[PDB]
């Protein structure tokens, strides 16, 4: 995992359901 | 049985569901890690954060729906409206309680959704931006009035079709939004607690409408054995953790 | 037998004339080609009770629900939504009952 | 210099590849990331939300709100009320949240939740049989042929909704989104179990339906969606 | 990975794990262990092609241009092409860096100039504003290589607005602009050729990376009519006297009869 | 001397070879690491796993061969056939016992092979898929009937040439498959135990035929000094570790 | 490596290691130590060019296409070319990732679009469906490089069917499809040129890698007639009145006399 | 940059070479590998099976 | 042995007779 351009924007692609499907109290 | 008290007001219910907490987050205050403007924001906390009940709309047969933009609907509702007109920016969570009760002889349903950034479509045709006056109707809301080819197009009228949510996206997929259904067989009310949803910490409360409460009669109102053909729907909206900064002259005319 | 296009919703204007149209449906003839009994399809029941929805016969196996004007639709008073049920039944006899939900609009 | 080689696939622009690229505007500090509520990391979490099936898509009701429900009544004999073919390319499922997520992917594997709600008054009761015919089986056209599959029987009272979990029954490991005869998903059929008995003689009920994904549902082979067209130029 | 199927025998319960309620606004927790008798199944399946970084990070075409007199001009927006616009309008707010690949069939020597907002772009080739000291510019030959550069998140906010329910001006104004048109402009790319040889077609393939999607929305069920506008009433014929009719252009297909499919 | 007992049945032999175990694996049940469908599969285990003997075919002079598709041949054989018609999927190993005995005065040979996925060729000519009815003949099998230019081609008839194994691959290379030879000089029977061979854990037992037992008279039947010119061949197939899942209505007509 | 030859002297045994039986379906264990008197021989020979990864992983031509009007279309299958089809039909099930190299004699700028199954491919060049947001596409210039991409195992099963003894539809159906035609489709590749200069011939060289072969089959001893069809009766002349005759097209040669070769 | 050289046999497409290639469809999870009986790893194991010689190939 | 594309499918070529030739019991 090398960053060939020395920048964070210059990199490649980077890497819970319950806020939907159960948004209850 | 349920009770929701925010100061100088109280909501009580009898046949009520679980309260919906929108996207799992309660309304909070703006943290210092998430703030941009330098001045100290105001915090009314008891006279703005209270249940303001808007005008009742009448659920008849053939009613296609209603919508209220927020925080546009509370622009003349108390010191929340006065603080909105006197400040450059503001953020607020909301607690939206929708009330419609008829009987054990009535039938019907109401999908009560809260849409963040409901960019409404034009009523139809040419490349025309919709009007400021038509997306800011106040506490009166906007009766959706149904789709037709004969709808008025004068001056950026908004879209009138409830099936496409008046922005082109299908109803029934509206349940991706914080919603509840008022089915008159089972419940009569629907409480939705929404935090401040925006990609910015505070913005101008008159230019930008963050939320948009949308009520659609999914199934029509059958009266049954009872001569009552139309039942009122009342919308009680309470700001919660509302704050305002950048005080200035009143932005009225 | 099947009633084509009936689970459906019709729409009548408020002060509609006697003879106006409120839904156009059909009937598929059950792959035996036994035709409909000429008194049928009827309306057995309505939801509150109702006359003036009489089912008419268009040209072919296509039918139509038509207000006959024996009862006036008055939206400012009730009732504004009816659920008529339409009862096709053929010569050998295999019935099909299907609902037409009829709404009344507001002419103003 | 150091001996290198440029094999095939070096000077090619693949769209779906993962490469690093030189940052135009260096020294650019982006605006800060605040906590915005509702952050979604996986579109399956959109697919797992209940969304209404347009179960009445007939040629009059499309374009209207009344395509989302069917009307039931008191009948003497058992009738097949509703058939949902278990296809993610069928317009019943493909217009929902689950189907419009799964229409981006060429394959799918998992279980479907289908939740039926009857909107009627508080006195109308009824029992319905909701049967899932597994793949390879004909559409039943008899309740005795439908009760031999994956079914549930739900009563009506004090809660209007009931969920049938359409389980993952398949020969292969993944099912095709565009439905064919080799990987067809089967059918879901709604029947009258005992009746629908309203408090009047001509009373009615309005059955809706929502669909979502189970937690064990997976997708692969991301493709174009057939649920989007462009025939004119957007200017 | 997805959860495995748990074994379930016959159950006689008094709390039904299949009677729910649609009205509460919460989806079901129902697994296949509630309805039937299941077996254990080792599920190694992933949804790693369904996360936002893999769903959106694919390098879609954002805009096409044609060099007229050795010159093209394209303002950066995901709004001209409907297939990437639908995938972006799945969500409300999106924060992404974007890498921009230019596929041109011109043969020769081309120049791209990323004009940042707030200045005059070059109105033609051979213009004086191509000679710039601070505007970032890309020279390339389209034979032997496609150019590619990452534009980072230039937002004026924590995210880009896919939808905006607001206006840029106050209530009394007349040139008010609904939508996401004033909220963010990603600059523009000015194309020119310093040679003459090849074709004129320039395609701009933009890949969103480091994506953070913030509020989910319904997928669009109608064809787009304009850009920055979210309309969907297509006005097909302007000339003939069926002019004021408006098609819908949705994707809901019809079936001949329910309970027969 | 040999004895093979699977419940409610028993195979006994006197002049028998080593039993062939196809590809070194016994028929097993579907493990949870190799399963895809979620429901619990059924296990008959005593009334489906039993020796079903099909009809006897007559090895005359000029008989080119016979083939039985599996599990198509057992479609009307007992509760294995009933469980196949009532379930969406199924997997099964098989134990195929082939019996042909004549005398010490007879001559002849029979290559008895078990072909996985015997995709049969068309009987000849144009691009025509072979019929469902002709590759699913039941327990009667299909007498191979020999190659000729005058063979019927009506409706996707299968290929009739035993030398090309009726899919284009040469006989004599058929020994790459699980096979045994019934040479009447030395043995009279041939037992082949086949596991479930498929690249999928379970599939529909009516659409897909996994195995195909093929018996070819390699050397013709000389009667010798004895007036018997034709000797019957009986095929006794037993399912083993058969399981079915996805129960549904009967898939008949 | 192969086993060495062991030394064997004269043996007078009563268990013969050379009388076997063909009828048991097992091949012989007979080494040259059974028949003759052998010496020790160090055998360093390998069969490392005979395993499935080296037998099949060679980059065979799978399909040819010709651009008609700046457009070609090829559905991915190993069935048009007989030499790779024979090597695949050595086995019944094959699980392999495949890398796809495109050898085109066109000069200019080409586009490949791998259309996954279940959607409409672009029916021409300049079509709207070339502008896609999610279909994986490859732009390349054929001068200075051949394009190459790995399609992983897209199977819907644990392996691809080289042979299928089944049908996709039940018994009562009429458009039934025998063979491996419905069991798996590997998508298709849509070719177009954005220039005009060079030739039209596109060759698709596909290399199976990470191969796992599952059930051995006899090598085919007849020429293929169709694809997805496993027929071998070649119908040579359709016009003339010898039409209904069918050649065999096998490779078994004849000798004039046995016991004289 | 780092001094490199491209000797002969660099920009060549040999069919029988062994190279790595960019995965189209990234994030693709293949279907699981089950135990199918009879797995063959070397075609000599096919060559070691007794197969009938057509010893009477006359015309 | 480097994987230049960080994928298992992106790699190069990877690496008992008695199930045949003696399939007895
Ligand atoms: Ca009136
Ligand atoms: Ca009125």
């Amino acid at each position: 995992n090398i960053n060939y351009y020395k920048d964070s924007a210059s990199s490649g692609l980077s890497r819970d359901p319950s806020k939907f499907t159960q948004p209850l109290v | 049985l349920k009770q929701i008290t925010i100061g100088n007001s109280t909501i009580t219910t009898q046949d009520s569901l679980h309260t919906v907490l929108a996207y799992g987050e309660w309304p909070t205050y703006l943290s210092d890690i998430d703030a941009t403007s330098v001045d100290k924001p105001t915090h009314p906390e008891t006279s703005a954060d209270r249940f303001y009940t808007l005008d009742s709309v009448e659920w008849q047969v053939g009613s296609h729906g209603w919508w209220w933009k927020l925080p546009d609907a509370l622009k003349d509702m108390g010191v929340f409206g006065q603080n909105m007109y006197y400040h450059s920016m503001g953020r607020s969570g909301f607690i939206i309680h929708t009330q419609c009760n008829a009987t054990k002889f009535h039938s019907g349903a109401l999908i009560v959704a809260v849409i963040p950034e409901h960019q409404l479509a034009y009523v139809g045709g040419v490349k025309v931006n919709v009007g400021y006056d038509h997306t800011h109707p106040g506490q009166s809301g906007h009766q959706i009035r149904g789709p037709s080819q004969s709808n008025d197009r004068s001056g950026g009228k908004p879209d009138e079709d409830p099936l496409f949510n008046c922005n082109g996206t299908l109803l029934g997929n509206i349940t991706i939004f914080p919603h509840q259904i008022i089915n008159l067989r089972t419940n009569n009310s629907s409480t939705i607690v929404v935090p401040y949803i925006n990609c910015v910490p505070m913005d101008n409360m008159l230019k930008h409408n963050n939320l948009s409460l949308v009520i659609i009669p999914l199934v029509p109102l059958r009266p049954g054995s009872s001569g009552i053909n139309s039942v009122p729907i009342t919308v009680t909206i309470a700001p919660y953790k509302s704050e305002f900064s950048g005080a200035m002259e009143a932005q009225r005319q | 037998l099947h009633l084509i296009l009936l689970p459906a919703t019709g729409n009548v204007a408020e002060n509609s004339p006697p003879g106006t149209s409120v839904h156009k449906f059909s009937v598929k003839l059950s792959a035996s080609l036994s035709p409909v009994i000429p008194g049928f399809p009827q309306i057995v029941n309505s939801n509150p009770l109702t006359e003036a929805f009489r089912v008419n016969w268009l040209s072919g196996t296509y039918f139509e629900v038509v207000t006959t004007g024996m009862e006036q639709l008055d939206f400012e008073t009730g009732p504004n939504i009816f659920d008529l049920q339409i009862y096709v039944k053929d010569e050998v006899g295999v019935t099909d009952l299907q609902v037409l939900t009829v709404q009344v609009t507001d002419v103003n | 210099g150091l001996p290198t080689r440029l094999p095939s696939g070096s000077q090619q622009f693949m769209t779906t590849e993962d490469e690093q690229s030189p940052n135009i505007l260096p020294g650019f500090h982006p605006s800060k990331k605040i906590h915005i509520p509702g952050m979604i990391t996986n579109v399956m979490h959109m697919a797992r939300v209940d969304s209404f099936i347009p179960i009445n898509n007939i040629q009059g009701e499309v374009g209207k709100v009344s395509m989302y429900y069917i009307t039931v009544t008191k009948k003497t004999v058992t009738e097949r009320i509703l058939v949902l073919p278990l296809e993610m390319s069928n317009t019943l499922f493909a217009t929902t949240l689950l189907g419009e997520v799964l229409n981006y992917y060429a394959n799918w594997s998992g279980s479907i939740t289908i939740t039926f709600m009857c909107v009627c008054d508080a006195f109308s009761t009824g029992k319905f049989l909701v049967a899932y015919t597994p793949p390879g089986g004909k559409l039943p056209e008899d309740r005795k042929q439908a009760m031999l599959g994956v079914h549930i029987i739900w009563d009506l009272g004090l809660q209007s909704s009931c969920t049938i979990v359409v389980p993952w029954i398949s020969s292969g490991f993944y099912r095709r989104t565009k439905a064919d005869s080799f990987t067809h998903g089967g059918y879901v059929s709604l029947w009258y179990q005992t009746a629908f008995v309203p408090p009047v003689s001509g009373g009615t009920g309005s059955i809706l339906a929502t669909c979502s994904a189970c937690p064990d549902m997976s997708v692969r082979m991301l493709r174009d969606s057939p649920m989007m067209e462009q025939k004119n130029e957007l200017q | 990975v997805v959860p495995d199927t748990k074994p379930s025998g016959p159950q006689h319960t008094t709390k039904p794990s299949i009677l729910g309620a649609m009205e509460i606004g919460a989806s079901s927790n129902a697994t296949p262990e509630s309805t039937i008798e299941t077996r254990y199944v080792y599920n190694t399946n992933t949804n790693a092609e369904a996360d936002v970084e893999m769903f959106l990070g694919r390098s879609a075409l954002w805009g096409k241009v044609t060099l007229t007199r050795q010159y093209a001009k394209w303002e950066i927006n995901f709004q001209e092409q409907a297939h990437i616009r639908k995938k972006f309008e799945f969500f409300t707010y999106l924060r992404f860096d974007m890498e921009v690949t230019i596929v041109t069939n011109n043969k020769g020597l081309m120049q791209i100039m990323f004009v940042p907002p707030g200045i005059d772009h070059p109105e033609t080739h051979d213009d004086r504003k191509w000679d710039s000291a601070s505007n970032p510019s890309v020279f390339f030959q389209p034979k032997s290589g496609f150019p590619r550069f990452t534009i980072p998140f230039t937002g004026l906010a924590s995210a880009y607005y896919m939808f905006y329910d607001g206006y840029d001006k106050p209530k009394g104004s007349d040139n008010n602009e609904y939508g996401i048109a004033p909220t963010n402009d990603m600059g523009l790319l000015c194309f020119r050729t310093l040679d003459n040889s090849g074709g004129n077609d320039v395609k701009i393939y933009v890949k969103p990376k480091h994506i953070t999607a913030w509020v989910p929305r319904p997928p669009r069920a109608t064809q787009y009519t304009h850009k920055y506008s979210t309309n969907y009433h297509y006005k097909p014929n302007s000339s003939g006297p069926d002019e004021h009719v408006l098609k819908d252009r949705h994707f809901i297909k019809t079936r001949p009869l329910i309970s027969s499919a």
